[PDB]
């Protein structure tokens, strides 16, 4: 069997909001070490990489490794039926092709208990090895969303330029063009830049907007860029795991 | 536009 | 004439939100004893039964019994033009085919005053008798709405099963299926007066239209018996009640 | 050059909400006396008359008069990218066909800096002459919105009747009809919560609600609104922009 | 689905 | 619905 219980249920609702809108299907890799999901969106331009360490669950049992194929829309519609304060427990009969979720209202004498069909899905995972990056920007996840949405009223693509001093997001449009300069600040409200060498890259906003759906998962977000290689937008899921989004640049 | 299927494989 | 003044106006807005979406037309039965509306929705599957005792109005005059035929959509659009704190007064010239509503702002020395055409409608409705029921569940009206909406993401029809211990709402669907168990636990409480166990199946389509009454009451009571209609009763504190009847299946 | 800095940025966002939905294009008249916009909507039934006195800006430089042709939709989409507490600075190279806006977050971190293309706009502005009006009604701007929206559920057109006693908005419709009477108010506890009527002689006029509803988009600019009517001449719906200017809307009556 | 017409009558 | 065209000039 596999059985994981999460006292802060809301984490799992917040996760499936971030994803359901970017990827319909996805293969959950269950193991001792915890829960790993990696998918590309249907365009093959963005890539999602969820990690929930087993450590960060109140209860975690898992006898064999599973590959649970989940329609994320189906699973979102179900987590919609879970209160934010609810204590969510996933359970999968190993010898079964269905996944059970149990929501206990933190009290007694109310218990929702849903059960969703699983599908076969080829976990052909991609390779992502961890790297030194040229620029890393840590900033409030709000301010990153606020920026990405605001430049969408201007242009299709944002140019992210990064120095020691600060970081500059730029968009050109039909109507005009616009520039947002964040400076580095001297506790999650802070903007900070670990910088090997300057980077300027262009990314589709279309996509960065789907990523900021993860904004209610973390105080802060970190952006890791290098010359002509994918942007990594990493939302920390405090004391539990992380949700990394990879976007390919242009020219 | 480019692909993220360009950097990482099997 | 007939002339009733209601100091808590919001009650009358809240009522017409519950109804307007379920029934376009409806006959108001006016009398000494107060205001009685009973209608079925156009499908003949649900039935609404509003009662406002005359005693719960600040003023209440009514010379003979009337049958005022009201398009409830028309009357909703008008009560939308009444502030929540407003003091609503209905007035119908007996010798007239129009109904007047007057909204006095309790503060602002401002007074809205609308006037809406009535229609002829057969007041000759159904004879729902009062009954001992097998199960009665009292629960927060919020939690009943929260439940009915949540199972709508799953299935068409809910199965309401009722024991001593508690009550269980169950739905099957395309994507999966689910079960919500309330156990027995002033208005925050869940409680079950139970003669014998009942399990019945109802369309959620409809229970969702009923929960539009959820802002009328802290609590709702569900009364079921074997192969006879569910009664979803919203109390309208110290004024009357709004009972919804839904027929079960197979 | 021209360069104006406004410490309360939100005023300029609030303005462009009122306008953008009524008028796509519009010619801003810049001068030492300040910023003047006058446009009709494309139907020629309503007319907008914005004034922002130079006085009411924290900084105001302006060497020659400009006529900046602005697509207001474009300029709304840009002021949407300005936080409410942000310190907005307009700058226009006179010898340039672009207008620059700079939003400084008053606290910390960050400075947005947009730049929007201008258009050539020969706009025949009209000559509204100042007049004694028959009726003037000052009332809370909220209560005027609350009224205009409520009668929209009833009818197309409102009849505004005005005596010494009070003022009465009336609408007829398919479903029924309605009347809202405001009385004149002494015993308040707020100067802005009051309804008051300087009245030379009684007036009754008919106006399209379609339009009065676009006007009430200015409701977050002022505690109060004043209505000025006279027999067979336009209604003036005037929103005061405290210590800064005013936004006047003119609507033509019927028959 | 039964009709609620079926259980009670005029 | 008379218009403002015909109340003010140029």
């Amino acid at each position: 069997m596999f059985e994981a219980r999460l006292v802060q249920g809301s984490i799992l609702k917040k996760v499936l909001e971030a994803l359901k809108d970017l990827i319909n299907e996805a293969c959950w890799d269950i193991s001792s070490s915890g829960v790993n999901l990696q998918s590309m969106d249907s365009s093959h331009v963005s890539l999602v990489q969820l990690t929930l360490r087993s450590e960060g669950f109140d209860t975690y049992r898992c006898d064999r490794n599973l590959a649970m194929g989940v329609n994320l829309t189906s699973m979102s519609k179900i987590l919609k039926c879970a209160g934010n304060e609810d204590i969510i427990t996933l359970r999968a009969e190993d010898n079964a092709d269905t996944l059970a979720l149990v929501f206990e209202a933190p009290n007694q004498e109310k218990v929702s208990d849903y059960e969703m069909k699983l599908m076969d899905l080829d976990v052909e995972q991609l390779g992502i090895p961890e790297q030194e990056y040229s620029c890393v920007v840590k900033m409030p996840s709000g301010e990153f969303a606020r920026i990405c949405r605001d430049l969408s009223h201007i242009g299709d693509a944002v140019v992210i330029s990064c120095a020691k001093d600060g970081v500059k997001f730029s968009a050109s449009g039909e109507l005009g063009n616009g520039n947002i300069k964040l400076s580095q600040t001297s506790e999650e409200e802070a903007v900070t830049i670990e910088m090997n060498e300057p980077v300027q890259l262009t990314f589709a906003l279309r996509y960065l907007n789907f990523f900021t759906k993860a904004t209610p998962l973390s105080s802060t977000v970190t952006l890791s860029m290098s010359a002509d290689v994918p942007l990594v937008v990493e939302y920390k899921i405090a004391d539990m795991g992380h949700l990394k989004y990879y976007l390919a640049p242009k020219i | 536009q480019r692909r993220v299927t360009d950097f990482f494989a099997r």
